[PDB]
């Protein structure tokens, strides 16, 4: 990945990227991706040197979005669910879809149904879950039981092996960095196996996602801007439009538009879908319009907390009004609100941006800069 | 599975 | 697992003696007193003194292998006062805080059945 | 100036009030849990309120500042400066921004400047610059 | 009761634990990494130097325990720790099966000398302060058998 | 909404048992012996402000109940209590010691604070200029006052009986004054 | 509607592993005693335990974390310190000193003061110590220490800042190490044949010095 | 100075509390002190007075009446010399 390479690159202290004599170099515009990527991730600060996260990220030998998760991972004991789920993706998918099967027989499709209902439980709006859910049922089903939990789930075997394995490896790796025994960890097969995640671990769960995929995060176009899409009760989920924060603005702002995809549980939903959605990627697959590859759902202060490390996010001046005094501690401390804004800069019109719910907050003054602490 | 009197007078207190 | 000792403290006017010996008696394990722990003479009686030198003790005692003392406190006794000090007491304390367990606490002071003359005089003393 | 005008049962107690002079004799003898506490009121202030309605990123006085920088014409922020009160004037000049590249302090000063052309309201331009440097 | 590790190079105090005792006996392997702290308690402290953790925390014996040797090699999957108390009772334990793996109990008085070598086979030094010295050969498995006792005519203080 | 003297705010509500007016929810004011004198509300942003007869106000957020801030004018009750068109300016008045005090609750700014002589006033002297006049009362303190503004600038309390007389020197940067406790 | 209306945030394993250097490297290994005191109580002073006791228990099972109890077979108080629950090593003495207090005839609040503070202490001598009184010259001693309606008593405890509990001949003074000594030197000189009044005048000096320090 | 002779009704801890947390009771003289002589001035004026002499007259409390003008700083009321 052009985003490892600079990474390594920089931890290796090594200024200039862009510039730099390869022998075979990058092309300019990836190198400057993945500086912006790489920053996004909060591993380099605003001045492109690494901090203490992207040091981490280099002693982790995975991708640098895959190195974030797990290293941000180390709180609740939800470290297993973390680590069911990279493994899933960095594998595949392990869903055979109704379009794969060719049932888009009756009570065969009605099978498919039920089969994704018992993996729909952990979570309503997220499909990343219902890779977690069959990861982990797979720990619990005995070795004569697997090629008929295989058939009846409609899954793939020979892939859900891979996943065991790679959870193995995966935990190895993590351990070994942040536990102080660093080479002495030997993983087990009990320390994979879990229990179901809390309501509270489920939403630790979600927001763990997003301190990968901050820059993959997707608006509903019925919020930016109301009436640019007619948008009302009557329209299927599949056709809800949204927009990626880092789109690029066109003339026409239908061109933006990414709409979610039929397999997500979002379109089984019925009710209207969340507001912001996190999605591994776009595709173009589909005539009609681009889809999404979504994770799950994230609300607004999460957000704003996983971008607080990021550059991706900004800050208004202090709130003033009724019952907005901001309080203040010394020359350079001070406890207030203020109005988050995800994305864009509102004088940066070529990207589009949004603004995030105010939220309590504590800032100190760094080089003339107010920058953020904690929510409040 | 999921994922499928006066204290102490004669007694000690 | 417990090897038992005999804390015997002297609590006297101008000094406070603390002496551990094994259950016998005939042999010491420590001993020290308030001017081992004192720059002035006035201040050896002091319950400060007195806390310094059992904790002394009770390091020592605990170098050769005792974990716990039966607790002897006397005072001068004979013709004079029967019942211990102040500085005799503090230790006690300090013995309890230092980890040593106590086993059993006896006040073995010299009470004669009869006595020969005091020091004071008719007139009396202790002015 | 117009701000309002505003035990345990083991005391650790020793030294001479105790009696204990021999430690006096031998010479063996809280602000920053009131800057705890006086963050603990921070927060207890903070969580008093929970307004929660939405608010613009930009107030009205930046955004004719970056406008009428666009358009070099800042009369709209120069007639709305005057009309301000003294308090919300100074928390603008306060709260400008203060990063390289210094843009924001920039479009003020020729704000001013351009007032002072004008030759009218004087005192009040002359004074907004003074708050400017302190 | 505080053992504390200092850095000579970087000349600061790195790590500070706390033990169950207080303790007179320190021994240090040969390669460098590894620390054992002898408590009264009859509790055996093995420590990492350059972590700062414990690594084993063995309590087999009675007494306070007076002698402790290390026993390993570079690259080898053999590492051992012997103990020795006052009851002149000494302990073979195990660092990578982390058990104990032979028990003696010839020396009467206070076990100071302890000392392993390798049989081109493992023999053990043992001395205490009964003016004998002991020569034992044992392995991995169940095997440990008394060879000599050599009467020295001296308080063992070290073997 | 209603108050009663006690302090106790009562929320009345058309809802059905068909329908009638029914007190939903009861707010009581827990002052220990401070009695509610003065009351006013603004529906606009819903600021309650309430003058007890022990020379405090305390401004509440409706329905909530909300203690938006508490602060005592003197020991005199606060006779009178009104509410800006805005909703940001509250003045509060004593009659007792003849305060008037207009409160920027957003800011917790004071727009006006002024109290008027307890005595009648003894004498009075304009400034040299004429920009400002001293007054002085039978009860010992001076005040100095703008009269562009009309309002109190200082006030000086250092006269321990009435102040007799009060006049400037010929530079206007020097006032004098006599009072009968026996001192200049 | 009314008439009125309009119109949250973010086993050791059984090997060891070689490094670069050859050293070991090892997995991390798995993450108050049970005490006794006896005071026995005397007959005279069980009543006065008896009706008072309801506000002894408390201090001591809850401040100093005791397991009290008593032994009315053999008439003595018991305290035990509870492994699992106290954690104050000096606790179990403390409170055994505190019952000493009540058992040599201190009031119970003044017992208190040596479970609330940690540098009070019990001094206690004889008569005949000092001077060998015997007949009616024993019982005017005891008088002259105690006083008209035990005023000179009440004047030392108050100068000196002490305690004082004048059974028969037997004398118990309670309080910080220089302040029970105090005390003595007043008692004792009553014992000499001080009259009361020219003590008192000297209690009057030192009260003054202590206050000024 | 005066010794009190009659038992403490203050416990031994009580007065190590005391002890523990120019005199309280003192100015409560001085104020009360305070309040009958305005009590007994007003009588006297009243009653020796020509004209009409009216009666003289936690929580954060404001400052109805200050001293010096708000916009007066401190640093500034002090002369050359005395800095």
């Amino acid at each position: 990945p052009v985003e490892s390479i600079v990474l390594q690159m920089k931890s290796m202290a090594i200024h200039n990227i862009i510039n730099f004599p390869f022998p075979t170099p990058p092309d300019r515009v990836a190198l400057s991706k993945a500086i912006q990527l790489l920053q996004y991730l909060g591993a380099l600060d605003n001045k492109e040197m690494i901090t203490e996260d992207g040091k981490k990220m280099s002693l982790f030998p995975l991708s640098p979005r895959f190195s974030k998760m797990l290293l941000v991972s180390d709180e609740k004991a939800c470290l297993p669910y973390i680590v069911a789920i990279v493994s899933a993706l960095s594998v595949g998918d392990p869903f055979i879809n109704e379009f794969e099967l060719g049932i888009n027989k009756k009570e065969l499709r009605s099978k498919f149904y039920k089969s994704r209902s018992q993996f729909s439980k952990l979570d309503k709006f997220s499909d990343v879950f219902r890779l977690l859910s069959v990861v982990s049922a797979m720990d619990y089903v005995p070795k004569e039981q697997k090629e008929i939990f295989m058939k009846k789930n409609f899954l793939r075997g020979k892939l859900m092996e891979e996943i065991v394995k790679l959870r193995k490896q995966l935990m190895y790796i993590i351990k070994s960095n942040t536990s102080k025994e660093n080479i002495a960890v030997v993983i087990r097969n009990e320390d994979l196996k879990s229990d179901i995640p809390s309501v509270i671990q489920i939403k630790l769960l979600k927001q763990m996602i997003c301190a990968g995929f901050v820059d993959h995060v997707a608006v509903r176009a019925d919020v930016l801007f109301p009436d640019d899409a007619k948008i009302t009760n009557r329209t299927s989920i599949i056709n809800i439009p949204y927009i990626p924060v880092l789109a690029t603005r066109t003339p026409n702002i239908e061109d933006c538009f990414v709409y979610i995809h039929p397999t997500s549980i979002l379109n089984n939903l019925g009710e209207m879908p969340p507001k912001y959605m996190l999605y591994y990627s776009l595709h173009l697959g589909g005539n009609n319009k681009t889809r999404m590859n979504t994770l799950c759902d994230i609300a607004s202060t999460p957000l704003a907390n996983i971008a607080r490390k990021g550059l991706l996010l900004t800050y208004s001046k202090p709130l003033t009004g009724q019952g907005l005094k901001t309080v203040n501690l010394s020359p350079t401390e001070r406890y207030c609100y203020v109005v988050p804004r995800f994305g864009s800069t509102v004088d940066n019109d070529l990207k589009i941006g949004w603004d995030l719910n105010p939220i309590a907050v504590h800032q100190k003054k760094q080089k003339g800069q107010w920058t953020v602490i904690k929510f409040i | 599975n999921p994922w499928l009197t006066l204290p102490g007078w004669g007694e000690w207190a | 697992s417990q090897v038992f000792g005999v804390a015997r403290i002297y609590a006297s006017f101008n000094d406070t003696f603390v002496h551990v010996t094994d259950l016998s008696g005939k042999e010491t394990i420590a001993r020290v007193t308030g001017g081992m722990k004192v720059k002035a003479d006035r201040d050896e009686s002091s319950p400060y003194a007195a806390m310094l030198a059992a904790q002394d003790v009770a390091a020592k005692c605990k170098e050769v292998g005792i974990t716990a003392v039966h607790v002897k406190i006397r005072a001068t006794g004979g013709t004079r006062t029967k019942t211990p000090g102040p500085g005799g007491q503090a230790a006690l304390r300090a013995l309890a805080r230092s980890g040593l367990r106590i086993g059993r606490i006896e006040d073995v002071t010299p009470v004669p059945s009869d006595s020969t003359r005091k020091k004071g005089g008719r007139r009396g003393r202790r002015l | 100036r117009s701000k309002p005008k505003e035990l345990p049962f083991f005391l650790q107690l020793s030294g001479e009030k105790v009696g204990d002079e021999a430690s006096v004799r031998e010479g063996i003898a809280h602000r920053r849990d009131q800057e705890a506490q006086k963050k603990l009121d921070a927060e207890e202030q903070m969580n008093k309120f929970k307004v929660t309605g939405r608010l613009g990123f930009e107030s009205h006085f930046t955004k004719q500042l970056r406008e009428g920088s666009q358009s070099k014409d800042y009369s709209s922020l120069l007639a709305t400066l005057i009309n301000f009160s003294p308090a919300a004037v100074d928390l603008e000049i306060r709260s400008l921004n203060s990063f390289e590249p210094f843009d924001e302090i920039v479009w003020f000063i020729d704000a001013l400047t351009q007032g002072l052309k004008s030759n009218k309201n004087f005192e009040l331009y002359e004074t907004f610059m003074s708050l400017l440097f302190k | 009761q505080l053992l504390k590790i200092f850095h000579l190079k970087t000349g600061k105090v790195v790590r500070s634990m706390k033990i169950s005792s207080p303790s007179y006996i320190l021994d240090a392997d040969s390669t460098s990494t590894l620390l054992a702290v002898g408590g009264t308690d009859g509790s055996i402290i093995v420590v990492d130097i350059e972590n700062g953790y414990i690594t084993h925390s063995f309590k087999g014996h009675g007494g306070t325990i007076s002698s402790l040797k290390f026993y390993g090699q570079l690259n080898s999957k053999i590492w051992l720790l012997a103990s020795g108390d006052t009851n002149g009772m000494v302990k073979v334990w195990d660092l990578v099966k982390r058990k104990c793996l032979h028990t003696l109990q010839e020396h009467t008085s206070a076990v100071r000398g302890l000392d392993i070598i390798e049989v081109p086979s493992l023999n053990l030094l043992s001395g205490g302060r009964d003016d004998i010295i002991n020569l034992w050969d044992f392995n991995m498995k169940k095997k440990c058998k008394l060879l000599k006792t050599l009467p020295v005519n001296q308080q063992v203080e070290s073997c | 909404y209603t108050v009663s003297k006690d302090g106790a705010v009562f929320v009345w509500e058309f809802t059905k048992r068909k329908y009638s007016w029914r007190i939903t929810k009861k707010h009581f004011f827990y002052a220990n012996q401070a009695k509610v004198k003065c009351v006013t509300f603004h529906p606009a942003t819903r600021l309650l402000a309430v003058g007890f007869t022990s020379g405090e106000f305390r401004l509440y957020d409706l329905p909530d109940f909300t203690l938006i801030q508490q602060l005592s004018m003197g020991q005199n009750p606060v006779n009178t209590v009104s509410v800006n068109q805005t909703g940001e300016w509250l003045a509060f008045g004593s009659s007792k010691l003849g305060q008037l005090l207009v409160y920027e609750w957003q800011s917790e700014s004071y727009i006006l604070k002024q109290q008027g002589h307890f005595d009648s006033t003894n004498s009075l002297a304009y400034s040299p200029d004429g920009s400002r006049v001293v007054t002085a009362s039978e009860d010992g303190k001076i005040k100095v006052w703008d009269i562009t503004s009309g309002f109190c600038l200082a006030t000086f309390e250092e006269h321990t009986s009435s102040v007799t007389a009060v006049q400037f020197a010929k530079r206007g940067q020097v006032m004098f004054s006599s009072s009968l406790d026996g001192t200049v | 509607v009314a008439p009125t209306a309009l119109k949250v945030l973010l086993h050791e394993s059984k090997t060891v592993v070689v490094d670069d250097q050859g050293k070991p490297r090892f997995t991390s290994a798995s993450k108050i005693k049970f005490e006794s005191r006896k005071i026995m109580v005397p007959p005279h002073r069980m009543t006065p335990l008896r009706n008072s006791w309801t506000k002894i228990y408390p201090p001591l099972v809850e401040h100093l974390k005791l397991q009290v109890r008593m032994n009315l077979k053999t008439k003595s108080v018991e305290l035990r310190t509870n492994p699992k629950f106290t954690t104050d090593p000096g606790a179990l003495q403390k409170g055994a000193d505190f019952i000493k207090a009540f058992t040599l005839g201190f009031d119970l609040d003044d017992s208190i003061a040596l479970l609330r503070l940690d540098d009070l202490y019990i001094e206690t001598f004889e008569v005949k110590d000092v001077k060998t009184l015997t007949g009616d010259h024993l019982s005017r001693a005891i008088g002259r220490i105690a006083g008209k309606d035990g005023k000179t008593k009440f004047a030392i405890e108050n100068a000196t800042r002490t305690r004082i509990v004048l059974a028969d001949s037997k004398i118990h003074i309670l309080g910080g190490f220089t302040h029970i000594r105090m005390a003595r030197e007043s008692v004792v000189s009553l014992i000499l044949g001080s009259p009361p009044g020219k003590v008192y005048g000297n209690l009057r000096t030192v009260a003054s010095r202590l206050k000024e320090r | 100075f005066e010794l009190s002779d009659v038992k403490s009704s203050k416990s031994l801890a009580e007065i190590y509390e005391d002890d523990y947390t120019l005199s309280e009771e003192l100015q409560k003289a001085h104020s009360e002190i305070s309040e009958l002589y305005a009590n007994l001035v007003y009588k006297l004026d009243v009653l020796s007075s020509v004209h009409f002499v009216p009666k003289p007259a936690e929580t954060p409390t404001i400052s109805m009446e200050d001293a010096q003008p708000l916009y007066m700083s401190n640093a500034s009321s002090l002369a050359p010399q005395e800095i």
